């Protein structure tokens, strides 16, 4: 599984750029794809989504009308054609693969991201109230996230996703649907909550758990992240 | 179009109502079963669109029956609009074109069987259905707009020349149904080895005679006979509602013959 | 519209799966499936030599716009009635019979000759309840060896009720009539009979001519006539 | 080697004879006791109310 | 000779076994469960219909979470279904279309299937490529695969039409144990709830109880006239039911070593394809060739209900581990969920 985003660089404001992400090592046509950007030291911000089979396309309203997401399923390549580029579009753009069936793991693999430097009250607000927790290794740390809406659905899932961005790396999924541990993740990490109040318990912290921790809802498009909670040694 | 005589017309209206409600029941069962419950092959698209044409035609005959019955018994002149006649003729022309399409598809399945099994495109039924529905709708709105059923503007000299066009299209559909049902019968009675020949022969000429003596007479008496016979009352009050009885018998017999006889022989 | 975002994407996944299932069923529906039966040494192997050039052996060949799949089930030494309903809905049944096994007694036990064994197998699959309407293409194989062997060893070794000539065509027509007389109901199914040797190269044309009638019958069934 | 197969069948019937069997009354009473001890956790025996029924 | 003396020894052992098991028959189960109050009319209605298969469904297996189920049909596909939403989770295209059996692993990571190609192929569901892959293929049977059943992610019991059951190690691909002793084609297989025993019914009108660790036949059960097509353990693990071609279900006890109950009716003349018990074990559900299923009161041998929704032969059925629903698959290409 590998995703290499390409494109980006110095773009004049008002200009245009096409980002391209080549996908290698997985069945690309069955995965829905996302673009998630990250402003130079801000949090994660979801940009666009294309379905498997390209039959469902969403955008954030910040980029609606200016951005177009398209996939080419034989060439295994995802595109984001960006027009009318503003100085707010200066970011680092990640491709995220996400498959959806009963019991799947969405948002599970994130690309390495390419750097583009150009030089909504109905959205669910995820509020990470703490922004920085200084912590020595070996301790049990809980990280709390708060939702504006009840993320519990009538089917019984509460759609809340936890990500960890290590320094200089892509975010990786820790927990999907508020409690289920992702693949390749130790059982140090645990998740709990009712609707609107969520906890990520890192029990017996090691030095590899240092980084910014993001909550994310997947109950309603547009997908919205928390501001992030930094952990330091 | 039923209050020209009144007392002479009354018993065919009870036939029109009874036959049209039982045909609405049969077409509603075919529409429900093939729309949701049953699995559709490429012929079921034709059977579904024929039952949709019969549903539109029989509910408009129920409406034009209830207008006459409300004027006769309790005396209320309901002015249901005269563009309903255009959608009734669109339903009638799409139903007769679906009958000729079904007969042509059976002839093509026997004459070119390896092409029909392998090389026939899977969306050909939907394409041919929407083109025959679109052309029947086009001829219907054009005729009803030139004969004054669509918003009361219209000139006769073009209204008769499009009524002749619809009559020529109807006898063309009859000759396509006869040519296809004859070529299929020639290949079945000359060059078969394993078929039930008596049931196939009886079913083919049964559809041909049900077409000729039930579907077609309303279209000949509506688009052609009223211009060439040039008598407006004394024959027309007899030959119009018996033609509507024959057409409702056609649209009631078509769900049975093209769905129920062919599929529901599993029951008994 | 009371679904989640992920529930809607799961419904989209299930509809794409339904689209691929419908397309693969359409691609499988235009393929002619043939059972290949017959006893041992009946020339099934030279027929699989003729068409293209453990478990069930599948053989594919395309002949004049028609893709064929031929299933040889001779490998499975099992009770046949537990899996013979798997081939209900096969297009035809190709039955190979060696004509030269009229006098050859079976090596399983020496009370049964091989032609009576193949007649028992033909009566078993011909009057099956899963093959009531299935056409049978009966190949009577190795007619050159039968031509050499009917010169001195007559057909009264196999059929002692038979009174006729000791030449090829009278004995072969008697064997074909004896096989075709084995259907209890001679109205529903069609039996096709063809004489074969190793030198013939029109047996696939005979099989295509026999399955065109089954294709015509199934096309009439698709078009609502039955 | 028909005496080897028959000797294998003879030792299999020997291993199936040397077994301790309870009465049929006790085994029927144990089966009836399991069914009556689990009749409340069976949603096909008792019709389950439609709120906790997942199949509408 | 000596082999006739050995067969007289075998007949002496057989009538000793029959006298020692008729010494245990003091009262029938119909005498013990006489004053048990009856079940009533079980009126199960069909709740879902799973429509994606285009050929005859030969097998189905519920997952352990009582929501996911796999079903194998002879269009060469096995579909994993979400039964709550009627969604298709996966559709796995098979290498040989002639499937007779399908199995779901209790972890939910694997499905197995097999049939007339004599191979139980094993499919990995939880792949990080996102598509299902064939993890292992298990050759070694010389007849058709008629039943596969998982014990772990690494062990599977496969029964077959070469008169042989086998226990497999999946990661090596080799048979650990061979279970020999049937003289006809082994048609069905049912593991114990402790997975230390399994019963297997064959075409010689016989059902044998096997120890998975020792590899031996522990008990042998007769009573049917024709081929046992279906077999299913009681939830206590102390009895099982067999369905056969003589239109008869029979309940056999393990610690009593004989037949307790027989579920027959004079209207019923067609063979039985599938049996399963409910969660308590009070109902014995049996699928038939008269196109419907019968719910038997297993303690009183009374017919408590008819599941009458299919237009061809019910080839497969399963009750969930929840006890919540019955799935019945059939030759008319549909699965129906009943409740
Ligand atoms: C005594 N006055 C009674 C009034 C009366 C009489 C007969 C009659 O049915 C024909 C109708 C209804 C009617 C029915 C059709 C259907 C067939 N073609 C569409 C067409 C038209 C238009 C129309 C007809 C004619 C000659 C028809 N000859 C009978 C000439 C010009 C003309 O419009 C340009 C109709 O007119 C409303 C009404
Ligand atoms: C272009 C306009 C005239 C067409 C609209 C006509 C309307 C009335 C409806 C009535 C029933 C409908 C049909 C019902 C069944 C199907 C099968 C589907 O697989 C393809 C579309 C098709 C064939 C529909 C086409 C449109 C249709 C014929």
């Amino acid at each position: 599984v590998q995703l290499v985003e390409s494109g980006g660089g110095l773009v004049q404001p008002g200009g245009s750029r096409k980002l391209s992400c080549s996908a290698s090592g997985f069945a690309f046509s069955s995965f829905g794809m996302h673009w998630v950007r990250q402003a130079p030291e801000k949090g994660l911000e979801w940009v666009a989504y294309i379905s498997s089979g390209s039959g469902t396309i969403y955008y954030a309203d910040t980029v609606k009308g200016r951005f177009t997401i398209s996939r080419d399923d034989p060439k295994n390549t995802l595109f984001l054609q960006m027009t009318s580029l503003r100085s707010e579009d200066t970011a680092m753009y990640y491709c995220v693969r996400s498959i959806y069936y009963y019991g799947s793991s969405p948002f599970d693999f994130w690309g390495q991201g390419t750097t583009l430097t150009v030089s909504g009250s109905a959205d669910i607000v995820m509020t990470q109230a703490t922004s920085s927790v200084p912590v020595t290794p070996g301790e049990s740390v809980s990280i709390s996230c708060r939702s504006s809406k009840s993320l519990l659905h009538s089917n019984g899932n509460t759609y809340l996703y936890w990500f960890l961005q290590r320094p200089g790396q892509s975010p990786q999924l820790l927990i999907y649907r508020m409690s289920n541990l992702a693949s390749g993740v130790p059982d140090r990490f645990s998740g709990s909550g009712s609707g609107t109040a969520f906890t990520l318990t890192i029990s017996r912290l090691e030095a590899e758990d240092v980084g910014v921790y993001y909550c994310m809802q997947h109950l309603e498009y547009p997908l919205t992240f928390g501001a992030g909670t930094k952990l330091e040694l | 179009l039923l209050l020209l005589c009144g007392k002479e017309t009354l018993i065919p209206v009870f036939l029109i109502l009874f036959i049209a409600l039982v045909g609405l029941v049969g077409n509603g069962f075919v529409l429900w079963l093939l729309g949701f419950r049953m699995r559709r092959n490429a012929f079921s698209v034709y059977v579904l669109s024929l039952a949709g044409a019969d549903f539109l035609f029989l509910c408009f005959q129920i409406i034009n029956c209830l207008v006459y019955l409300s004027n006769f018994f309790c005396s209320i002149s309901i002015n249901f609009p005269s563009f309903f006649t255009t959608v009734m003729t669109c339903a009638y022309l799409a139903g007769l074109s679906m009958l000729s399409t079904v007969s042509t598809e059976r002839c093509l399945s026997v004459l070119w069987p390896i092409w029909y099994r392998c090389r026939r495109p899977r969306h050909l039924s939907a394409v041919v259905c929407v083109l025959l529905w679109a052309l029947s709708l086009l001829l219907s709105i054009l005729e009803g707009k030139f004969c004054g059923f669509l918003f009361s503007d219209g000139d006769s000299g073009w209204c008769q020349t499009f009524d002749f066009i619809t009559a020529a299209w109807l006898i063309f559909l009859f000759m396509v149904l006869c040519g296809s049902s004859l070529a299929l019968l020639v290949r079945i009675l000359c060059g078969s080895r394993g078929l039930p020949l008596t049931r196939l022969y009886l079913t083919i000429l049964l559809t041909v005679l049900v077409f000729l003596l039930c579907g077609l007479p309303f279209g000949i008496q509506w688009f052609l006979i009223l211009w060439i016979w040039k008598d407006s009352d004394v024959l027309f009050c007899h030959i119009h509602p018996v033609s509507v009885v024959l057409s409702s018998l056609n649209s009631s017999a078509n769900p049975i013959i093209y769905f129920f006889v062919g599929s529901f022989r599993k029951q008994w | 519209c009371t679904l989640s975002a992920e529930d809607k994407a799961a419904v989209e996944r299930s509809k794409m799966i339904d689209r691929n299932l419908r397309e693969d069923g359409e691609k499988a529906a235009r393929e002619v499936k043939l059972l290949l039966l017959g006893a041992g040494e009946s020339g099934k192997s030279t027929i699989v030599k003729q068409m293209k050039i453990t478990g069930i052996v599948e053989t594919h060949f395309t002949f004049k716009d028609l893709h064929f799949k031929m299933f040889d089930v001779g490998g499975q030494r099992s009770e046949r009635k537990k899996w013979i309903h798997c081939f209900e809905g096969v297009t035809a049944i190709i039955f190979c019979v060696a004509l030269s096994d009229y006098d050859l007694v079976l090596a399983e036990d020496e009370e049964m000759n091989r032609m009576h064994e193949s007649m028992k197998l033909f009566d078993s699959i011909c009057n099956n309840k899963w093959f009531t309407d299935t056409s049978i293409i009966l190949f009577l194989n190795k007619k050159d060896l039968f031509e050499e062997k009917i010169k001195k060893s007559p057909l009264t070794i196999c059929y002692p009720e038979y009174a006729g000539s000791n030449t090829y065509e009278e004995a072969a027509a008697y064997i074909q009539c004896q096989f075709e007389d084995l259907n209890k109901r001679k109205d529903t199914k069609e039996i096709y009979t063809h004489f074969t040797c190793a030198t013939d190269t029109k047996n696939v044309q005979f099989v295509f001519d026999a399955v065109t009638d089954v294709i015509i019958k199934n096309n009439l069934k698709d078009c609502g006539l039955f | 080697a028909s005496i080897a197969q028959a000797r294998k069948l003879v030792e299999q019937l020997k291993m199936e004879a040397n077994i301790d069997r309870i009465k049929v009354s006790k085994a029927a009473a144990d089966l009836m006791a399991y069914c009556e001890a689990h009749a409340k956790e069976d949603p096909l025996l008792t019709p389950v109310p439609a709120s906790e029924n997942p199949f509408r | 000779s000596e082999l006739d003396q050995l067969r007289q020894e075998a007949e002496q052992l057989k009538n000793q076994i029959r006298d020692a098991r008729k010494a245990c028959a003091d009262a029938t189960l119909s005498q013990i469960t006489n004053n048990i109050d009856p079940v009533g009319r079980i009126q199960m209605r069909t709740r879902r219909t799973l429509r994606g298969h285009l050929a005859k469904i030969y097998a189905m297996h519920w997952g352990t979470d009582s929501r996911l189920l796999v079903s194998a049909s002879q269009d060469g596909k096995l579909i994993i279904w979400d039964s709550y939403t009627t969604n298709k989770v996966h559709a796995i295209p098979l290498r040989s279309s002639w499937v007779m059996t399908c199995a779901y692993a209790p972890s939910g990571n694997y499905v197995a299937c097999g049939g007339l190609d004599n191979i139980c192929s094993i499919y990995n569901l939880k792949t990080r490529e996102g598509n299902v892959r064939v993890s292992r293929e298990l050759a070694g049977h010389t007849g058709y695969l008629s039943c596969c059943r998982f014990l772990d992610d690494n062990q599977i019991v496969t029964s077959s039409g070469d008169t042989t059951c086998a226990l497999w190690d999946i990661e090596t691909g080799q048979q650990t144990t061979t279970f020999t002793g049937h003289t006809g084609d082994v048609m069905s297989l049912s593991l114990a709830p402790d997975t230390r025993l399994f019963v297997s019914g064959a075409c010689d009108a016989s059902a044998k109880l096997w120890d998975v660790r020792e590899g031996m036949c522990r008990q042998t059960f007769t009573g049917h006239e024709s081929d046992i097509n279906a077999i299913c353990f009681f939830p206590n693990g102390n009895a099982f039911a067999t369905g056969s071609d003589d239109a008869t279900c029979r309940l056999f006890d393990l610690r009593a070593d004989q037949e307790l109950m027989t579920y027959s009716h004079d209207n019923i003349i067609c063979g039985i394809t599938s049996v399963s018990f409910s969660k308590s074990g009070r109902l014995l559900l049996a699928g038939y060739d008269d196109f419907n299923c019968n719910v038997w009161d297993a303690l009183k041998a009374d017919r408590a209900g008819v599941l009458a929704g299919h237009d061809n032969r019910v080839s497969c059925l399963g009750v969930t581990d929840d006890g919540m629903a019955v799935a019945t698959g059939s030759w008319d290409s549909f699965l129906k969920i009943w409740n």
